[PDB]
C-alpha cells in the first residue's frame, strides 16, 4: 500500500524538525532526500506513536533482563520514575519546537487522538510495573500517571538546568507524593 | 482481533461482578432462612466465574468497565430489594439474572464461531461451560421453566431488561 | 408570578393528557369485557379534567410541554401493555396513575397556599376538586386501599415511579 | 445444520398453537411430530418474522403483475389498506391465542425485538407503495403506518363481525384520516 | 434603583447609533447628553427588548379596532405578513449597523438571550393572530415563523429596492409557502 | 394547623406498631385514641424523620458535654461506631416489623425519599465527628458511612445475640476496615 | 454486508446535507459581496454531491439520519453566524467543513478496500471522486494550505471538532 | 432560606476553584515569560477568593459540587491549552473567565437584595467586594475593554459560554 510511502516520508522529515519545526516545510524537505496537510498534525501524531512503540521495546527488553539476571527488580516508584524519564528523553533533540507541537495536540479536533496515545502509553508503563488491576483502580492509577507525565513534560519545556536535573527532581517529588495515597 | 475479544471479556467480567453483588444482597437479607443454602451455592458459583474472568483480564490486558462502582451499588440494592419482598421475589431476580447472563453467552458463542473456531477454541470452551452452568440449578430446586405469577413474570422481565441495558453500557464503557 | 402558575398548569395539562392516553390503551384491549364500563367512566373523567386544563392554557398563555408526542405513545403503550396482562394488571396501572396525579396535586396545593390564597382562589378550588375526584372511585368498586399481590405492589410502584419522572420532565420541558 | 433444527421445530409447533397456545407445550408437541424457554417468546418471534417474510413475497408478486400489465396500479391509500389487511389475515388461524402472544411481545425485554420487526414490516409496506423518502418524512410515514397497524390489530382481536368486516372498515377510516393529515 | 438610569442611558444612546454604531462609544456619547462593557451586548439586547414591547403595544391596539368595528379582521397569512413588516420597519433607522449587531447576537454566550427574545416575539405574533394551540403545533407554528423572520431580516440587510419592496415580496412568498403545508 | 393533625396521628400510631405493624390498621388505631394511605409509606417516613431528629439532639448534647470538659473527646472511629449504634438502638422496640418497613422504603417510588433521609443522617454523623471536607472527599466519606449503616442494619434484623453484641462487633470491623482506606 | 454500506451512505448523505445548509447560511449573508460567486460555486458543488447520495439512498433503501431537522437549523446558523464575522470567518468555516468531509471519506475508503474492492467498485470510485473535489478549490482561490491567524486556526478546529461529533451521531441515529 | 444560600455558596466555591485550575495551567506554560508575574497575581487573587468560600462552606455546611474532579482537569487543560497559543490566547481566556465570574456575581447580588438585605448583609458585602476585584486589573495592564481580534472575540465568547454551562451544572450537581 501507499501507507509505507507516507510512513517513510514522515520518518525522514524528523531529521529536519529541529531546524525548521513541525510544519509542512520539513515534510517536503524530508521527502526531498527520498525522491518524492500544512497543519502538521500527521507528522506530530506519527512521532508520538513511534516514541510510544520505542518505549514498549525498551521496557520489554528490561523485563527479560530482570527475569534472567544481570538486573535486579526495583520498586514501583523507582520503576515509574525511570519509565517517564526514558520517554521524556526522546524529546531532547526536539525540545525547542515541542511547545508548538503540544499546542497542535491540544487543538479540539486532535484531543481524541492525543488522549488515546497518552492512555496507551501509561497503560504500558503500568503493565511493566506489574499492575494487574481489574477494578476502578485501573482508571485511578492510569489517570494519576497521565497527570504526572503531562506536568513533567511542561516543566521540561521551560527547564534550563544541566541535563534537565530540575525536571527529574520534579518528577521524583511528583511520584513520591502519588505513592502516599 | 483484540478489540473483539476485549469487548467480550470486559462485558463478561462485568456481568459476573454484578451477579456477585446481587447474591451478596440476597444473602444479607435471606441468609439464615431455609433458602440460605440455595443462595450461598448460587453465590459460590459466580465467585468461580468471576475468578476465571479476572485471570482472562490480566492475561489479555483488558480494560475493565468504568461502571463497576455503579454495578457495586445497584447490584447489592437489587439483590437486597428483592428477598425483602420474600423468597418468590428473590427467586424471580435469580432466574432473571441467570437467563440474562446465559442469553448474552449465546450471542458471543455465535459471533465467536462465525469468525475463527480454531483460533477462539479455548475461549469458546469456557463460555459454553459457563453457559451450561447458568441453566442447570436442578440440585437446588431452581427450575428456569416454572409457571410464575403474571405479576412476577413482569418483574422478571423488568429486571431482565435492566440487565440488557447494563450489558450494553459495559461493553463500551 | 406567572413563571410559577405556568409551570403548574403545564405539568397538570401534561398529566391529564397522559392519563387520557393510558385509558385509551386500556379501552383498546379491555373495552368489551366486564370492566369496559369502569374504564369508560375513568376515561370520561379525565376528558373533563383535560378539557378544563386546555381552557386554562389558552387563558394564561401557557406553553405546552414539548414531550406530548412522547406521552402520546408511552401512555397508549402502557395502557395497552397492561390489560393485556389482565384485569388486575389494568387496575394496578389505574391506581398507580390516579395516586400519582393526586400526589402531585397535593404538592401544588401546599405551595399555592403559602404564596397568596386570595390571589390563587379559583385555581386552588379547581385543583382541590380534581384531587378529590382522583381518589373517590367508589361507585365503580375501585378502592385505592386494597390488598394487592406482593408483585402487583411492585408493579404499581414502578409505574408510579415512572410517572414521577414524567412529571419532573414536563414542568421544565 | 445446527440452527435449522430449532427452526424446523418452531415451524412444526405452529400446527398445534390453535389447540394449545403459544406455550412450550406446543413446542414439544410440535417436535413430537418430527422426532427429537417456557413462555414461548422464541416461538412468537419466529412466527412474526416468518409472517413478515411471507408479506414481502406477496408484495413482490403483485409488483410484477402491475409492471407487466396483468394488474392495474392502485392509489397509495388503497395499496396500504390492502397490505395491512393481507398481513392481518395471517393471524386468523391463531386469533383466539393472539392476545396472549401480544402480551409476551409487550414485555419490557421483548420490546426491542418487537419494535425492529414492526419497523421492518412498515418499511416494506411503504417501499412497495413507492415512498422514496430521504428526509424526516421517512420517520413520519412509518410511524403513522405502525400506529394504524397496531390499533387495527387490537380491533381485530375483539371483532366478531362476519369476515372481520368491522375491522377493515376501521382500517379504511384510519387510512383515510391519515392521508388527509 | 440604579436600573432606571442605565435604562435611560441605553435609551439615549440609540439616538447616535446610526452615526457611530453599537459600540461603547455611543453609550458614552448618549450619556454625555444626560450629564451622568465595550462589547455592546447590553445596548443591543435593550434595543431588541424595547422593540418587542413596542410591537405588542401596536398589535393590541389593532385588536381593539377590529373588536369595536373600526377595522376589519384580516386572514392569518395577511396578519402575519403585516406583523413581521411592522417589526422589521423598526430597524430602518439602524439598517447600516444592524449586520454588526446580528453578529454580536450570534455569539455563543449571547445565543440563549437572543433565542428567548425571538421566542417571545413570535409567540406574541401568533397570539394576536388567533393561535390557541395546546399540542405540538405550538412549537411547529412558532418555529416556522421564527425562521421566516430571521431569513426576511437577512434579506432586508442587503436590500436596496425602494422602500424595501423586494423584502416584503420575499416575506409574502415565505408566508404563502408556509400556509400551504 | 392541618398538618399538625397528621403529625399527632402518626406519632400516636407508633405505640401500636410492635403489636400490629406498619400498616394502616395501626394508623387508625393510634388515631382513635387521639382523634376521630394503606401502604404505610407516610408512617414509616415519619418514623425515620423523627429518629434522625432525635439523633441530632443526642449528638448536640454530647458536643456541649465535651466542650465544657465534662467529657473526653474520642477518636473518629470510636465516635462513628457510637453514633451508628445510638441510631440503630432506636429500632429495637420495632425490630420484628422493621424488615417489612425496609421493603417499603426500597420501593422504586420511595427510593428518592429514603435516600435523602439517609444522606442527611450520615451528613449529621460526619459533621459532629469533625468533618470539614470541601472536595470530593465529602461524597466519599458519606457514601462509605451510608454503606456501613445499611449493612449493619441488615445484620441487626437477623441478629439473635444478647443485646445485639454480634451486630456491634460487625459494626466495629466495618468501621476499622474503612479507616484503613 | 448491508449494515456497513447503509451506515456509510447515511452518514455521507447527512454530511452533504449539512454542508448544503452551511453554504445556504453563508449565501444569505455574503451573497451580494465579492465572495458571493465563490460561495455560490461551493454551494452548487454540494448540491450535486447531495443529489447523488439521494439516489444511493433510494437504490439501497437506506434509512436517513433522524437528526435531519437538527442539521437543518444548526447548519444554517453556523453558516450565517460565520460570514457575519466577515470573509475570513466564512472561509475558515468552509475549509473546516471541506476538510472534515474529506477526512471521513478517507476513513471509508480505507475500510471499503479491506473488505471487497471488487464488490464495492462503483461506491469506491464515487467516494474517491467526491473526496478529490472536497480539496481542489483552486479555480476559486480557496487553498486548504494557508497560514491562518492563530485564533482563526482555533475556530477552524472547534468547527471541525463539532462536525466530527455530528458525523458520529448521524451514522448511528 | 438555606436552599438559596447553599446554591449561591456552592456555585461560587466551584467557580473560584475552576479559576484556580485555569491559572495553574497558564502558569505551567507561561511562568518564566514576561507575563509570568501577571498570571501569578491573578492566581494569588483567586486563592484568596477560594479560601474565603471554603470558610463559608464549613460555616454553613454546604455540600460541594460533585463535578469538582471534572473542573480539576478541564480547568487545567483550558488554562494550559491557552498560553500554548500565546499571550493573546492566555489573556483572552483570563478576560473570559473574570467576566463570566463577575457576570454571575451580579445575578446573585440582584437576588439577595430582593429577598432580605438586612439578613443577607454580610454575604452581599463579600460578593460585591469580590465582584469589584474581578474587574479592576489595572496595575497589570489587563483591561476588560480592549479591541480584540475578531477571531479572539469568538474564542472569548466560546470560553464564556462554556463557563456558563459549568455554572449551571454546579449549582444543581
Ligand atoms: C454526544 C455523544 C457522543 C458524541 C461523540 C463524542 C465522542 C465519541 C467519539 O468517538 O468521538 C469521535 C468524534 O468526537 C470528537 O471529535 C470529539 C472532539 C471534542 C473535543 C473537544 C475538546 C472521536 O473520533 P476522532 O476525533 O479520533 O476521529
Ligand atoms: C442509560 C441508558 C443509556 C443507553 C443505553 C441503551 C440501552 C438500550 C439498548 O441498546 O437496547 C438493547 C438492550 O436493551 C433492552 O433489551 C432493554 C431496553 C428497554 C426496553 C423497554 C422499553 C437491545 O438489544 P437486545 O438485547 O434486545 O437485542
Ligand atoms: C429503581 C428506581 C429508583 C428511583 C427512581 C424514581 C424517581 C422518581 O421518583 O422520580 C423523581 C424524578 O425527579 C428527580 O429529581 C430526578 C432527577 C432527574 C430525573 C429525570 C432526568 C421525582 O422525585 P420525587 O417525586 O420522588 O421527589
Ligand atoms: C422560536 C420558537 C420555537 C422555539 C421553541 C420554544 O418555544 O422554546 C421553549 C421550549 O423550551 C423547552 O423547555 C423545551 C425544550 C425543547 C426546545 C422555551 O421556553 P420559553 O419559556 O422560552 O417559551 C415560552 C414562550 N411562550
Ligand atoms: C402495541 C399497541 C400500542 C402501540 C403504540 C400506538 O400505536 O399507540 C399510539 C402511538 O401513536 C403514534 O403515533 C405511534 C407511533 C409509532 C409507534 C410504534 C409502536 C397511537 O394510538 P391511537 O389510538 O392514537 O392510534
Ligand atoms: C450525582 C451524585 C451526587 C449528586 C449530589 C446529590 O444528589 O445531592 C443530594 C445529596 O446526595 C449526595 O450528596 C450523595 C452523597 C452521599 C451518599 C449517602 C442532595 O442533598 P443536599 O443537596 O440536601 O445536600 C446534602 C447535605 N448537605
Ligand atoms: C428512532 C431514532 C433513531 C433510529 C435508530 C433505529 O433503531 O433505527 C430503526 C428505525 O427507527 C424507527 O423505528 C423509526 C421509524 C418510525 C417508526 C416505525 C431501524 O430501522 P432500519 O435502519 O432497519 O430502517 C429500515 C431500512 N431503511
Ligand atoms: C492532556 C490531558 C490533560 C491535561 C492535563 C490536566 O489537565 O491534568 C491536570 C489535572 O490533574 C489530575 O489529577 C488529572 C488526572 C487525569 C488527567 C490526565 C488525563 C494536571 O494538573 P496537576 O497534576 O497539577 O493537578
Ligand atoms: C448541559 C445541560 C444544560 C446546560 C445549560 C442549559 C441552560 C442554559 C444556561 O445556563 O444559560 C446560560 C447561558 O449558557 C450558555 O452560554 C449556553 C451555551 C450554548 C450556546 C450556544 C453555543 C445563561 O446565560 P444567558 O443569560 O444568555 O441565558
Ligand atoms: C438496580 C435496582 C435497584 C433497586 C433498589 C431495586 C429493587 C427494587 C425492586 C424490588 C424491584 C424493581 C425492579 C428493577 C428496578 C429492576 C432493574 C434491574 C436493573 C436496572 C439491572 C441493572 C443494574 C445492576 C443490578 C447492575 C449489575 C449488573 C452489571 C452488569 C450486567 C448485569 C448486571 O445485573
Ligand atoms: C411507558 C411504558 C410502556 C411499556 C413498557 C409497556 C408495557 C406495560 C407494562 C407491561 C408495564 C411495565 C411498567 C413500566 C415498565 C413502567 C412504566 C413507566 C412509566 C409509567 C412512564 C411514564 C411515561 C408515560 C406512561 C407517559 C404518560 C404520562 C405523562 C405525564 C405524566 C404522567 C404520565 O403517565
Ligand atoms: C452549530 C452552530 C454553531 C453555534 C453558533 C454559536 C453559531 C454561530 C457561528 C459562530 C459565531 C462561530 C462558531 C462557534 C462554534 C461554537 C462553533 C462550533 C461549530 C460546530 C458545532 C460545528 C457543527 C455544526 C453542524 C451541525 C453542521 C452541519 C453538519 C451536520 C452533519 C454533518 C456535517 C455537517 O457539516
Ligand atoms: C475545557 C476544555 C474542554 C479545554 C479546552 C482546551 C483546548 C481544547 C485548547 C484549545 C484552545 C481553546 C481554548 C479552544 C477550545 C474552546 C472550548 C472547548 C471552550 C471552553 C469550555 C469551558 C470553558 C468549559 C468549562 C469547564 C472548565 C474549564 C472548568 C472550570 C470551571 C468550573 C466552574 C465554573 C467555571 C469554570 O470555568
Amino acid at each position: 500500500s501507499e501507507e509505507q510511502l507516507q510512513h517513510r516520508i514522515l520518518t525522514a522529515a524528523l531529521e529536519f524538525v529541529p531546524a525548521h519545526g513541525w510544519t509542512a516545510e520539513a515534510i517536503a524537505e524530508g521527502a526531498q532526500s527520498l525522491g518524492l496537510g500544512k497543519d502538521g498534525s500527521e507528522l506530530i501524531l506519527h512521532f508520538v506513536t513511534q516514541c510510544n512503540t520505542r518505549l514498549t521495546r525498551v521496557l520489554e527488553e528490561e523485563q527479560k533482563l530482570v527475569q534472567l539476571g544481570q538486573a535486579e527488580k526495583r520498586k514501583t516508584d523507582q520503576f515509574l520514575r525511570d519509565a517517564v524519564e526514558t520517554r521524556l528523553r526522546m524529546l531532547i533533540p526536539y525540545i525547542e519546537h515541542w511547545p508548538r507541537a503540544l499546542s497542535i495536540l491540544m487543538l479540539p479536533h486532535n484531543i481524541p487522538s492525543s488522549l488515546s496515545l497518552l492512555t496507551s502509553m501509561v497503560d504500558d508503563m503500568w503493565h511493566y510495573a506489574g499492575d494487574q488491576s481489574t477494578d476502578f483502580n485501573w482508571y485511578t492509577r492510569r489517570a494519576m500517571l497521565a497527570a504526572i507525565y503531562n506536568t513533567t513534560e511542561l516543566v521540561m519545556m521551560q527547564d534550563s538546568s544541566p541535563d534537565f536535573e530540575d525536571t527529574w527532581r520534579f518528577l521524583e517529588n511528583r511520584v513520591n507524593d502519588a505513592m502516599n495515597m | 482481533s483484540r478489540a473483539a475479544v476485549d469487548r467480550i471479556i470486559r462485558v463478561d467480567h462485568a456481568g459476573e461482578y454484578g451477579a456477585n453483588r446481587i447474591y451478596a444482597g440476597q444473602m444479607a437479607v435471606l441468609g439464615r432462612t431455609s433458602v440460605g443454602p440455595v443462595i450461598q451455592k448460587m453465590w459460590d458459583q459466580e465467585k468461580d466465574h468471576l475468578k476465571k474472568f479476572n485471570e482472562l483480564m490480566v492475561t489479555f490486558r483488558v480494560r475493565p468497565t468504568v461502571l463497576m462502582p455503579l454495578w457495586n451499588v445497584l447490584g447489592f440494592a437489587l439483590g437486597a430489594g428483592t428477598a425483602l419482598l420474600g423468597k418468590e421475589g428473590a427467586m424471580a431476580c435469580t432466574v432473571a439474572v441467570e437467563e440474562s447472563i446465559a442469553h448474552h453467552y449465546n450471542n458471543q458463542i455465535r459471533t465467536l464461531m462465525e469468525e475463527d473456531p480454531e483460533k477462539y477454541e479455548e475461549l469458546l470452551q469456557l463460555i459454553k461451560k459457563f453457559r451450561d452452568e447458568e441453566l442447570e440449578h436442578h440440585d437446588i430446586g431452581l427450575d428456569h421453566d416454572a409457571e410464575l405469577a403474571p405479576a412476577y413474570a413482569v418483574l422478571k422481565s423488568i429486571i431482565q431488561a435492566g440487565c440488557r441495558v447494563a450489558i450494553y453500557l459495559s461493553e463500551r464503557l
